[PDB]
RNA sequence: CCCCGAGAGGGGGUUUUUUUUUUUUUUUUU
């Protein structure tokens, strides 16, 4: 099959099977490979995940010239619950957005700042599902930035409420970035709201875990 | 064995077309110019080719720069979408269109005064929205026509012909059922002369056949030249007298 | 397996002559039920550098 | 929409969507509008100026008559446009000799009976290219021409378009025709045309239906019965929509194949099906749903209940599919079906005879009649006619239109008259298209192809001369073998002659053999309609009547045969070989030969016998025989077998008319040394090709008998003669058929051999790239490979052959047909049918002649007994060479108190004129009456033999 | 060679894809 890997025999096929509000953890820096690690596990209903992100920068850019650094974000798939590289892109895009509005780039000259997110343990016991998984990569992103020791304008964090995401700053006066699939009509005023308090509950956890730990 | 009448005893085609005769055969200059230096849009038939020139222009990379010639590069887009049944997988890495792009390229260089110049880059984007039969021959046409009208000096004009051969009949202009009931040979012929550029043979044809099969496709490429050029100096006229 | 699965051969015909392809019978792993894996636990070895 | 070019040609989408496999593909195709379509008619006089040449630089003919028939005004003279449904329906009254000869098909016309049905559309495209002085059938394009082409209205079903398209070509040919005053009449059924005509809203077009058109015609009468067409108790049901089938055959719900129907019982029938191992019965009429023997059918499986032992989801057809391929190994009880589609009806024109029964002889206005096919598994047709009373005794071509769900048999029309029973002409002719065997002449097409110079043409003198190396630059590769002494032996009245052997002894003390074969390449060439005619033949039938070539006379019986005291062109094979016969080497090579003389068999064998003759020629020619007699040694200790089948030749009366006498053709020493010499030309060449074209090499195989052929006949010898076939090896069963010889008669030794015969395995051609190298093995001659190559003039085979040696020597690149896996399979499969039909039609011939021998004769022969059973026994007069059944009423008195015991195949049984309890063994020798008699009901020419 | 400066100074001469009308005896010459 493939040179670079062992994918083992062609002939072979998969084995299909037949029939609080929240709980966090929070642990930064336990990666020595990189300058900043965080480990975030939340458990809730019918459905646990348990990511980690790691941030490599900043580090050398040869190419022009730069007055601000450069970010970038990429998402992997994990060990169990596998997830389009479409939407893995999506999120990426939309987690770029809204840490360009929070690193201080001016501080990081012709330097690159590359972010890497491992969704290692996603499961489903339920007995697109990636909206739920948004506020927990925003929050192990600030918490790797933090541990690496990038400047950042402020803590963000964000919230989820019927798939509707959005990452707050400032003491939630202001938004650094809005996400909604699905959902049901004029429920943006009902969503902002429990949002806010996933936001405010987050970033307390985190600046908790920043400070003690 | 086709059951198709391929070839009539009345001397007609499945498309009524005669044993030698071109199909409809459109050109559009300057089709895209907030886009490139050049461009054309192709209609031969069926098939719909949209041609961009970029350049000459400062490469991207000042490792890939050469100081005698200019660098000429080539990438045809055959869409999902160029045939009836929609290709699941793209053709971006497919080993044929790389041979196509590298056959393009070989093909202008020797046309294409690179040497005038030199510390530039001529990119050529190429998409092909519709396929028909004989889209080597409108590759050749478009990239001719679009070079054109970028103002890019060339020797002469390269004219793309396809000729199918069912038995002993010999069929210019084959379109996409012919090409699959028989073999062709894609030509391409510089300007009025009986010089080849590209002499493309890839299925079985007798060798007796062949030189009788140049024969059809040179002055068929002739009349592909007449009417690039028509269109051309229609063109000129239009644009000339504001 | 399915104990008679309606999924039978599969007739594919040449130019003159039939052919059946073999059934294909869908295999399907238990939801719950499972064996513990036969490891020569004598042969297993620990690395060190 | 439409765009104008320079040329004045037009452009336009012709878009479509085309559902294959449950799939919907839109595809569209440009649509050339021209202007220079031509009305190909004779009276033209605008046309041919703005006709153009092809590509072949060759303008098209106007071949419609500017003198059509003439019919009562307002008629007058007149051109036939037809339907699509007109030409689906009588396609054979459109091939009639007495009707439509000056015929416009239009386009859109020929276009939709090809995608209807496909033979009927080669039928009428074979009209218009074989078109003469007599039938005259065009194609107008009409879709392709700017001024007839029309375009679908809103709200238009494409039927109706297609209608209006044929009224718009009949229009504009009306309009087109004015000026030579040539009306135009459109031969339609449909309702739609006629009213569109009638009500003559646009323009005036001459609009008849088919029944209607005939009535026009002087000759209405005779061509009236060549139209296409309470009768029940019961009725079949309804055939499942193409949808469903297809949905069927993909969900394994419903399967098809070929059907088999017994003429021992018609409500029984059995499909093979691939799924399947046994094959499946269809018990029922309603079951079988009008399905003949032959045809592929698509049946569905009965429920389980409905078995013989001799649902509603597709889940539980699909499991009892799988019931059934259970029930089929345990052979206790076997799976039943029916008929629900009829996939391909093996329907063509029959010949039958009208039933005397269903006939009214009272009545003379039109009756429904019966007609009894010649063939015992099928049904019987009915017939609409009026001329009952003057097709009473004849045979008579009938063709099958259809078969109604109500009607209880099927319905088909009059074609041709072949004649009164039993006459050599109605006979043979109707012998000949039942084994479907073209004997109608060349068409001019064919004949063209032949060389322009004739009966003389000529071999070149010199073989370097500059004007016929202008003309053939291969005569350069031409060996030249007129210095040898070569000579033909054939039969008396043999003028196509294949073969020619020389020979001549080397100073080294080795012999030189020649055998030269036609070179029947050299003027059949690929492509060409010769070509074309010579591959649809396969070979040439041989009968006592008549002979059927596979080539024209010029070609077979005189350019390319090998005749004496002339050059000709000869493809040789020379061996140099010992005096043991074996081979030291061979050569292949194209020669040009002059044969010395044309001998007999009869004549040949005296020359060489006389002693008094010791020339050169006939020096060589017992050469030949005693190589002859090494090489049969040989091949014998290797394994060959020695069967036996010496048919006998009917002596017509050369004094009077009918046949006389019938007599027994003897095997002369000629006979083997001709034999012999082809066999080894036939190997050495297929060694030669096969090493130059191991994929696509023309050979020929014959498979080893199983054992259960032969198993019943060892049965019979081990009970009654006490012996035993080996089966071991070919050379092991041709030793145990040798000593198989009672010393009381001697002819029965040959009886166990003609009857051993019986059980060996169908030869059959073949390509090398097929079958694997063990598999081109021949049992019975037991060589490890083998082709025709030796009879080019009545073998197609031996053409491919031929070209294929050709090019194994390098003389000629061998044609891309012959190298086509895909092309030769269905050369193979071809030649394969043909020459079973070939056989069979020929065995036919000598069953007629020999039938009419013993029409009003009795005379005591000698019989053998073949078959013993419990109704009666068979016996064989070798006299005759045919085999009669006597039927236990007639074999005996009282046939209650008769006995069978098939342990022994003894039959005792008390005689008619006598009171003796006599038993009847088999292989006995017994006296036979032979009586001919021809049946009421099968009309077929029966020898009822009574035993003394 | 080219650019720059009242005084032979300086700057440059570019880096795998439109392929499927299914049936009952050997061999040779006809
Ligand atoms: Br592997
Ligand atoms: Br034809
Ligand atoms: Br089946
Ligand atoms: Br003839
Ligand atoms: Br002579
Ligand atoms: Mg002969
Ligand atoms: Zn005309």
């Amino acid at each position: 099959q493939d040179r670079r890997r062992l994918l083992g025999p062609a002939a072979a096929k998969p084995m299909a099977f037949s029939n609080s509000e929240q709980e966090l953890s929070l642990h930064t820096g336990f990666i020595e490979n990189c300058n900043g690690s965080a480990l975030v596990e939340a458990r809730s209903l019918g459905h646990q995940t348990s990511l980690i992100s790691a941030v490599y920068g900043p580090r050398s850019i040869r190419g022009s010239f730069t007055s601000q650094g450069t970010i970038s974000i990429q998402l992997k798939n994990g060990l169990l619950e596998k997830y389009n590289t479409n939407e893995l892109k999506e999120v990426s895009s939309f987690l770029m957005g809204i840490f360009n509005s929070v690193v201080n780039l001016s501080r990081y000259p012709k330097s690159g700042i590359d972010i890497f997110v491992y969704l290692t343990y996603d499961k489903d016991l339920t007995n697109s599902q990636i909206s739920s998984l948004i506020p927990h990569c925003i929050t192990s992103i600030t918490l790797a930035l933090a541990d690496a020791g990038i400047e950042l304008v402020d803590m963000a964090g964000a919230g989820e409420a019927n798939g509707t995401v959005v990452s707050f700053i400032k003491n939630g006066e202001e938004i650094v970035g809005f996400w909604k699939d699905d959902g049901d009509d004029e429920d943006l005023l009902e969503c902002l709201d429990r949002c806010k308090e996933q936001y405010n509950r987050y970033r307390d956890l985190m600046i908790s875990c920043l400070m003690n730990q | 064995m086709s059951r198709l009448e391929i070839y009539s005893p009345e001397g007609l085609r499945l498309d009524g077309r005669r044993w030698n005769e071109l199909r409809r055969f459109e050109s559009s200059i300057n089709t895209h110019p907030h886009a490139a230096d050049g461009s054309s849009y192709m209609e031969q038939g069926n098939n719909k080719i949209i041609t961009l020139v970029k350049g000459p222009k400062e490469p991207r990379l000042k490792s890939q720069m050469d100081t005698s010639k200019a660098l000429l590069n080539v990438s045809v887009n055959i869409t999902k979408f160029s045939k009836f049944e929609r290709s699941k997988s793209s053709h971006k890495n497919e080993r044929r269109v790389l041979e196509i792009q590298t056959s393009l390229v070989r093909m202008f260089e020797k046309n294409v005064m690179l040497n005038i110049y030199p510390r530039t880059v001529i990119d050529i984007e190429i998409h092909v929205l519709e396929q028909d039969g004989g889209i080597m021959g409108s590759l050749i046409n478009g990239i001719t026509l679009a070079l054109i009208d970028a103002g890019i000096s060339m020797f002469d004009y390269i004219s793309g012909i396809s000729v199918g051969l069912y038995d002993t009949t010999p069929l210019l202009d084959t379109n996409s059922l012919e090409e699959n009931a028989m073999s062709t040979v894609t030509l391409g012929v510089v300007g009025k002369s009986e010089k080849l550029s590209l002499l493309l043979v890839e299925d079985k044809i007798p060798l007796d056949r062949l030189e009788n099969v140049l024969a059809i496709g040179i002055a068929g490429a002739h009349r592909v030249r007449d009417l690039m050029d028509e269109e051309l100096r229609k063109h000129a006229q239009k644009r000339v007298s504001n | 397996i399915d104990e008679r699965a309606s999924d039978l051969r599969m007739t594919i015909r040449t130019r003159g002559r039939s052919a059946t392809i073999r059934e294909t019978y869908e295999i399907i792993c238990d939801q719950t039920k499972s064996v513990p894996l036969m490891i020569n636990a004598k042969n297993i070895a620990f690395a060190s550098n | 929409r439409r765009k104008r070019l320079a040329d004045g040609l037009s452009v336009t989408q012709k878009v479509f969507v085309r559902s294959r496999n449950g799939g919907a593909t839109k595809i569209v195709r440009e649509h050339y509008l021209r202007s220079d379509i031509p009305c190909l008619s004779r009276s033209c006089t605008k046309c041919p100026q703005i006709v153009v040449p092809d590509a072949q630089n060759e303008l098209p003919k106007f071949i419609l008559s500017d003198s059509p028939l003439e019919l009562s005004a307002p008629i007058g003279k007149h051109y036939v446009v037809l339907d699509t449904n007109v030409v689906l329906q009588a396609i054979d009254l459109l091939e009639n000799p007495n009707c439509f000869f000056d015929v416009i098909v239009p386009q859109i016309v020929l276009d939709e009976v090809r995608n209807k049905s496909y033979p009927v559309y080669t039928r009428l495209r074979t009209l218009c290219r074989d078109s003469d002085d007599h039938k005259r059938f065009i194609v107008f394009h009409n879709e392709f021409s700017e001024h007839t082409f029309v375009e679908r209205l809103p709200n238009e079903t494409i039927n109706d378009r297609n209608n209006r398209a044929i009224r718009k070509t009949c229009q504009w040919y009306s309009e087109h025709l004015k000026p030579y005053d040539i009306n135009v009449v459109l031969v339609t059924n449909d309702r739609l045309n006629r009213e569109a005509a009638t009500k003559e809203v646009e323009s005036n077009i001459i609009t008849k239906s088919l029944v209607q058109y005939i009535e026009l015609l002087p000759n209405a009468d005779d061509i009236r019965d060549s139209i296409p067409q309470t009768f029940s108790d019961f009725t079949f049901p309804e055939y499942y929509s193409t949808a469903r089938v297809m949905g069927g055959l993909k969900n394994g719900v419903l399967y098809q194949g070929n059907i088999q129907i017994s003429e021992y019982n018609f409500l029984e029938g059995s499909v093979s099906l691939p799924r399947f191992s046994k094959p499946v019965l269809i018990v029922g009429q309603k079951n079988l749903n009008r399905a003949f023997n032959g045809d592929q059918v698509i049946v569905e499986l009965l429920p389980q209940s409905e078995w013989k032992a001799p649902v509603i989801s597709d889940k539980q057809r699909r499991l009892l599919a799988k019931d059934a391929m259970i029930a089929q190994r345990s052979k206790k009880i076997q799976p039943t079906a029916k008929v629900v589609y009829i996939q391909r009806r093996s329907w063509r024109q029959y010949v039958g005879q009208l039933a005397p029964s269903s006939v009214d002889p009272q009545s003379s206005s039109t009756q429904n009649v019966f007609v009894i096919l010649m063939d015992k598994c099928l049904p019987k047709v009915r017939i609409r006619t009026r001329r009952a009373a003057e097709l009473l005794d004849k045979r008579i071509v009938i063709s099958i239109d259809s078969w109604p769900t109500t009607h209880k048999y099927p319905l088909g029309h009059f074609v041709r008259d072949l004649g009164t029973i039993e006459s050599a002409q109605a006979e043979t002719e109707a012998l000949l298209l039942e084994h479907d065997v073209e004997y109608r002449p060349f068409s001019k097409k064919v004949l063209e192809c032949l060389p322009a110079e004739g009966h003389d043409w000529k071999a070149p003198t010199k073989l370097d001369d500059p004007e016929a190396v202008s003309k053939d630059p291969l005569l350069t590769k031409r060996k030249d073998l007129r210095d040898k002494l070569i000579c033909s032996i054939d039969p008396p009245g043999c003028v196509d002659i294949n073969d020619a052997l020389h020979a001549k002894k080397l100073p080294n003390g080795n012999w030189e053999v020649g055998v030269h074969i036609a070179d029947v390449t050299h003027f059949v060439k690929p492509g060409t309609a010769l070509d074309a005619e010579g591959a649809a033949r396969g070979t040439s039938v041989y009968l006592v009547d008549k002979r059927i070539d596979m080539l024209p006379m010029l070609l077979g019986t005189d350019l390319c045969s090998l005749k004496p005291y002339v050059d000709r062109f000869a493809f040789s094979v020379i061996w140099e070989l010992d005096d043991s016969a074996n081979i030291v080497n061979v050569n292949f090579m194209k020669s040009v030969i002059r044969s010395r003389e044309a001998f007999s068999y009869e004549q040949a064998q005296l020359r060489i016998d006389d002693k008094t003759q010791n020339d050169e020629l006939t020096m060589g020619m017992r050469a030949l025989l005693k190589l002859s007699v090494k090489l049969k040694q040989k091949r014998l200790e290797a394994g060959a077998l020695n069967l036996a089948s010496p048919e006998v030749k009917v002596h017509m009366d050369s004094e009077t008319s009918d046949p006389n006498e019938v007599e027994i053709k003897k095997l002369l020493a000629t006979n083997s040394l001709v034999e012999e010499f082809m066999l080894l030309a036939n190997i050495s060449v297929a060694r030669k090709i096969y090493d130059a074209f191991p994929q696509t090499a023309m050979l020929r195989r014959h498979a080893a008998p199983p054992s259960t052929n032969f198993e019943i006949l060892n049965e019979m010898l081990n009970t009654r003669k006490n012996m035993s076939i080996s089966l071991e090896s070919s050379k092991a069963l041709a030793d145990s058929l040798d000593r198989c010889v009672d010393p009381e008669d001697p002819y029965f030794n040959t009886l166990v051999r003609i009857m051993s015969t019986r059980c060996m395995m169908a030869a059959q051609y073949f390509y090398s790239g097929a079958y694997s190298y063990p598999d081109f093995r021949h049992y019975g001659l037991a060589v490890d490979i083998y082709t025709h190559f030796t009879s080019p003039i009545r073998r197609y085979c031996d053409v491919v052959a031929h070209r294929q040696l050709a090019g194994a020597i390098g003389y000629e690149p061998l044609s891309l047909t012959h190298r086509d896996k895909n092309k030769m399979d269905m050369i193979c499969r071809n030649i394969n049918r043909k020459h079973r039909n070939a056989q069979f039609a020929g065995r036919a011939s000598i069953e007629y002649y020999v039938g009419q021998v013993m029409r009003n004769n009795e005379s005591t022969e000698t019989g053998y007994v073949i078959k013993v059973f419990n109704n009666g026994i068979v016996v064989l007069v070798p006299k005759f060479g045919v085999e009669g059944l006597i039927r236990l009423d007639n074999l005996t008195e009282d046939p209650n108190s008769a006995a069978f015991d098939e342990v022994e195949y003894k039959l005792t049984f008390v005689p008619t004129n006598s009171d003796k309890p006599r038993d009847v063994y088999v292989f006995d020798k017994v006296e036979v009456q032979v009586r001919s008699v021809m049946d009421p009901i099968t009309s077929k020419r029966k020898a009822e033999l009574l035993l003394k």
